[PDB]
């Protein structure tokens, strides 16, 4: 409680969603409250990591009108989130960023936003529901570009590629990943390792190739896939309960992030075996972020309220 | 008059959001016990011992408003029917809990999807559930007269929508409802919510579902059209269809966020209460069998 | 063995009188256990076995801030549904002094011994919740010089008329089971269209703790009602009586009822033929409390002035569930 | 849960082929755990869980004089009467080398661990004895590289057609219960008159001992039947295949049917109505074996080609008892 800033609410929510290093060192932070009388969640700027994630030592924060499912960093202080509601919403951090504020709340999804990616350009996102449909955003307009009902059940996580604005990966419960490409007339193509597997829960583009991902099961297996011959060349059983999220180093021999519903943070080579592996948490591990300052600082947040800063060798 | 009702799935406050709604018009509310996203581990450490409540207490709301103004929605992460053996038991408890909970709370009714051919496992459970205490609470089936996968835009350049018309796949959602409910043994607790879409199918594939214990209808506000003065209507054909349901008495839930940012919520509802005035009124012999629809009684024998 | 619904812990948690009793009782054991010049430096551990929605635990805290002396609280609960409201409850209100931890108290393995474990599991005729069972099972946690509240229990039983009664029974044959199983399990009602033929009689007694080197609750018991009018039996009146602490008491016997407490209406024991009695003669009725790992029940038969089937011989009518 | 009968002991004794094949058993496994030059200063200690009226025991011993090795033995048995037997076989006979034991296996305190336990707790269907519960109760005091006796067992299943027995079942109906129990129950039966409409397929498996950190016994398995005649499905047929040791084992499956093994007929799982079945469909059917503390039982239905009710929801009308 040493600082608590204005705006800022006196109690962080107990579920740690979301955790995004920007690229000054600071670090943003979602979470909600999935559990007790008000189901809500909040937003947090800690321009000290370290301290994270009391309440006091804080930068920024605010109250969302309800929980948050996704973020993620627009630029350098934009804030963009996935709502409960139904809502996309856009917060613009502060000038001096000891505020954070309603930029916009559109409420265009019929069900829970589970899913949001920023595209390269910085100037549109595309969102996933469980109303099983992605919508493609002009963020300066806020309007709705384009709406996809691709999927057959509820979108789970759409990833923007790198470096193309019109490219974007999305998978979904009915079993299929989808490639996009919005400048096909039909723009999505089915790509999955095409015997019907466990159901994709995650997905991470690789930074360097841009032609290369990974995608995690429900089953715990992430898996390495190349685009152009599409015979799912690796696979390794990583963890014990499905995988919902994976994230890449910013090294340029990039290491690869997977987190899991097993509570277990593990980090992979480049041919997916195991270099390290963290039972810290002791709930779902929900986010992983790389320290763009220090390259084997990694930091997880977890549904025990944990922030924990990880040692990679 | 209609009887109708709002589904949510968000609440981030029970007591506001029930406010809103009652002010709306609504005579009830569909909503999670449950967070919709607060995914539950039965067997596993150490998420299993995760620090409690499980969910918001019982206390927020008198006996009255539950037993009369929630309906509750199963959590939609819960897959009985999972492949995965892991998921399937977790959903098996988590299913289980959630059911509990609403007899707890004495609720009328609970939802739980019907989206998939295989409901084996779910049926199960719920079948299970049904012989376990007394109570009378219902269960509605939330079930489309169109299957999500046959809704789907033909946009997957390699997965064409299969366009040649099949008079059996068009009617592949009412057998996922027959084969559940004859697992079930025909309970009387289990109804239909059938789900409204923007297609109505073939007039052939709602026939079907003629007979079958409809006890409420869900419409999404996203096939609401629009009229010359920016008011949310309904297509003809759609206007068919409600009144064939509003013959048959059931109650009609509004789904979905405000697609006319003009008018408040209250417009889809003020519509439907529309359509309803806007009925032939009984004739003398409706009026007389009024009470007596569906009512089984044994034949006179006067001599 | 199965769940209250919330309703049921609303209703009879609107009683004037049982909570405040208790409040008393704890206030009592306080005073008695901790002497004034500890006050400050002795903190008293304290237990709930079926804390429910939690309002015994608010009794134990007015308790404590009324004996002016400071305790911790374990509320221990069964009913995961209640338990939701008892997690609300320590999180938006009692703070860390109470602990909740949901399970069975037979079950639970606690971190620490009590001062005082705190319970309310009786039923119309005392034990026939199971209350023993589940204190007997709770125990090994208790100090070796704790108290429980209640300390003690005792059933009653007097013989009825009443025709009306009969009637109701016999319409509670029901498809698929024994014809005459309606008549061989006891019900909770409002007896009123009656007559009580002979004053209430102690029948079963259980005392908390339980220090004896063989525990048993089975039980046999025999009465002898003496009967002055002339009429016909159809069945058998439960009440109880129940010692909290020392002089504060709870009673459905109806000499010695609690004022104003509805919380717990009688039980009625029926039998499948009624029996004509005259004035001057002895009703001789039999009770055997039964059990085995699973479940426990109750077998009764009357002896005197006739005789009448063993009731529910095997709980093959009627068992109350482990 | 309930005690069989002497006679019952007697039938089964007479087995020409399971007790040999036990024998057999323990003697390959006695060489593989004791090295030759071990073999007077190595005493190995064996278990009997369900000795019965010691026939294993007897078995045990056999092979011990007949792989030249040296054997402790307890043999332990619930059965207050064959108990019995047992104890006046110890004294006229076996000696202080045998130890009897008269309790349950999942209660006996043991006063060291086995090498081997041996057992023969199997029903028509493997585990419709409760043989896993009650081994896994007993796991605690075998030596951590303890065999297990058998090693482990799977249950089949093939789908029938017989009006005959359809109508065997029907005739099964009684007052009292519900009047279509008789369907939802399994029955062990001499299968005669009847035709099996596609080949057995394995259902359920239990290993022993079982090294899982998390115990579950309760199962679910989906078959699919390819069913090649225009027939009506009246039921299914249930058989057994159980490892004892290595290569050693028992089977009721028709295929690999043991030779002169009469100790179990087949099981047949009934369904309240029967199912058209046309030449070239298939038949899909689920089973789940289900549970509480106090007892395990089956539900099962048809998925395809029509779906049939689920049977015994609940174990509503059969359980095995605790
Ligand atoms: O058996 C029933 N209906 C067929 C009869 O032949 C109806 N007729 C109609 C003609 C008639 C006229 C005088 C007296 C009796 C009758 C009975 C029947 C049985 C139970 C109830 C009713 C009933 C009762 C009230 C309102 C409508 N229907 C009707
Ligand atoms: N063995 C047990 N372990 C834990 N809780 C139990 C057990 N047996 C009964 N209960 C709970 O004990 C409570 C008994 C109630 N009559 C009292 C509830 C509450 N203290 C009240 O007075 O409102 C119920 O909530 C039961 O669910
Ligand atoms: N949990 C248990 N504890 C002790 N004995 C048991 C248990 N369960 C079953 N039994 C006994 O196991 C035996 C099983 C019999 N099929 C085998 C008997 C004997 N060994 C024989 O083959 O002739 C019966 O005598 C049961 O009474």
């Amino acid at each position: 409680e040493w600082n608590l800033p204005p705006n800022a609410p006196a109690c962080m929510e107990r579920q740690l969603e979301a955790a995004r290093y920007r690229s000054d060192g600071a670090l943003l932070l979602g979470a909600s409250s999935l559990s007790g009388r008000c189901w809500a969640g909040s937003l947090w700027l800690f321009k000290d990591p370290c301290a994270a994630p009391n309440e006091g030592f804080c930068s920024a924060g605010v109250q969302t009108e309800a929980g948050v499912a996704d973020l993620t960093w627009v630029g350098e202080r934009g804030i963009l989130v996935a709502s409960d509601s139904g809502a996309v919403e856009l917060w613009e951090l502060d000038e001096n960023e000891t505020l954070i504020v309603s930029k916009f709340c559109k409420y265009e999804h019929d069900d829970i936003v589970s899913t949001v990616s920023v595209l390269s350009s910085g100037t549109q996102a595309v969102s996933g529901s469980k109303d099983i449909c992605i919508k493609v955003w002009d963020l300066a307009q806020q309007v709705v570009l384009s709406s996809y009902r691709a999927h057959a059940a509820q979108v789970t996580c759409v990833a923007a590629s790198p470096h193309k604005d019109s490219v974007f990966l999305s998978c979904s419960e009915d079993n299929r990943i989808l490639l996009w490409d919005t400048r096909c007339p039909k723009p999505a193509s089915q790509i999955g390792c095409s015997a019907p597997g466990y159901l994709p829960t995650s997905l991470a583009w690789h930074p360097q190739q841009s032609e290369v991902f990974v995608f995690g099961d429900e089953n715990g297996t992430v898996s390495l896939v190349d685009t152009k011959s599409t015979s799912c060349v690796l696979s390794s059983a990583v963890h014990s309960q499905c995988v919902t999220g994976l994230v890449f180093s910013p090294h340029s021999v990039p290491f690869l992030a997977s987190l899991s519903e097993d509570c277990s943070l593990a980090v992979l080579d480049s041919s997916l075996s195991e270099l390290f592996r963290s039972q810290a948490h002791r709930d779902f591990v929900r986010d992983a972020t790389w320290s763009p300052l220090n390259h084997s600082l990694l930091t997880t947040v977890g549904w025990d309220h944990q922030v924990v800063h990880h040692v990679v060798p | 008059r209609v009887s109708s009702g709002r589904d949510l799935n968000c609440v981030p406050e029970i007591a506001d959001t029930l406010g809103a709604v009652a002010k709306q018009g609504f005579d009830f509310l569909c909503m999670p016990v449950f967070h919709p996203r607060f995914k539950r581990e039965f067997i596993q450490e150490p998420a299993k011992n995760r620090p409690g409540p499980q969910t918001r207490s019982d206390l927020l709301l008198s006996g009255r408003d539950w037993n009369t103004l929630i309906v509750g929605k199963l959590s939609p992460w819960i897959r009985p029917d999972s492949k995965v053996e892991k998921i399937r038991r977790n959903s098996e408890a988590a299913m289980l809990q959630e059911l509990n909970f609403g007899a707890y709370l004495g609720l009328p009714a609970f939802l739980l999807p019907l989206n998939q051919e295989d409901n084996t496992n779910l049926a199960r459970v719920l079948t299970n559930h049904i012989h376990t205490g007394h109570h009378s609470s219902m269960f509605w089936m939330r079930v489309p007269l169109v299957a999500p996968e046959d809704l789907r835009d033909d946009i997957i350049e390699n997965a064409p929508t299969t366009h040649t018309e099949e008079y059996s796949g068009e009617e592949k959602t009412w057998m996922w409802w027959h084969n559940f409910r004859t697992l079930c043994d025909y309970s009387k607790r289990i109804a239909v919510a059938l789900e409204i879409g923007a297609d109505l199918p073939s007039n052939h594939v709602i026939d079907r579902w003629l007979g079958e214990p409809i006890k409420a209808a869900i419409l999404p506000t996203s096939i609401f059209l629009t009229n010359k003065k920016g008011f949310p209507v309904l297509s003809k054909m759609h206007q068919r269809l409600i009144f064939r349901l509003l013959k048959l008495e059931v109650q009609f839930i509004i789904t979905g966020t405000n697609h006319h940012s003009e008018k408040e919520f209250c417009s889809y509802l003020q519509y439907l209460e529309y359509l309803s005035q806007n009925r032939p009124p009984p004739n003398a012999y409706e009026l007389f069998a009024k009470g007596y629809e569906d009512y089984l009684q044994s034949p006179l024998q006067p001599l | 063995m199965d769940n209250l619904e919330s309703q049921t812990y609303e209703v009879f948690e609107k009683d004037p009188i049982k909570y405040s009793q208790y409040q008393q009782a704890i206030y009592k054991c306080l005073l008695d256990r901790v002497p004034e010049e500890e006050k400050d430096t002795n903190v008293q551990v304290l237990m709930v076995l079926g804390a429910g929605r939690g309002p015994l635990v608010n009794a134990s805290l007015r308790a404590a801030k009324q004996a002016d002396r400071r305790i911790k609280l374990y509320a221990v609960e069964k009913n995961p549904n209640a338990v939701v409201t008892l997690e609300n409850w320590q999180f938006e209100e009692w703070g860390s002094q109470v602990t909740v931890v949901s399970s069975d108290m037979r079950e639970w393995v606690a971190p620490e011994k009590a001062d005082i474990i705190v319970s309310e599991l009786l039923g119309s005729f005392a034990d026939n919740e199971l209350s023993p069972e589940c204190l007997d099972g709770a125990q090994h946690f208790l100090k070796d010089d704790g108290v429980s509240i209640p300390g003690e229990y005792t059933s009653f039983l007097a013989p009825i008329s009443s025709s009306k009664l009969y009637n109701e029974v016999r319409a509670c044959r029901e498809k698929d089971r024994d014809p005459e199983a309606q008549f061989e399990m006891p019900y909770v009602v409002r007896l009123h269209n009656f007559h009580q033929l002979s004053a209430p009689q102690p029948c079963f007694t259980f005392s908390h703790p339980n220090r004896d080197p063989m525990i048993d609750n089975n039980r046999y018991c025999t009465l002898e009602f003496p009967v002055e009018v002339n009429t016909v039996l159809h069945g058998f009146a439960g009440y109880f009586e129940t010692v909290l602490y020392q002089d504060i008491t709870l009673s459905i016997r109806p000499e010695t009822h609690s004022p104003g407490m509805f919380s717990w209406f009688p039980i009625l024991f029926p039998i499948k033929q009624p029996i004509t009695v005259r004035e001057g003669q002895t009703i001789c009725v039999r009770f055997w409390r039964c059990s085995n790992s699973k479940k426990v029940w109750y077998e009764w038969a009357v002896t005197a002035p006739v005789c009448s089937a063993i009731h529910n011989p095997t709980g093959r009518s009627y068992t109350i569930g482990l």
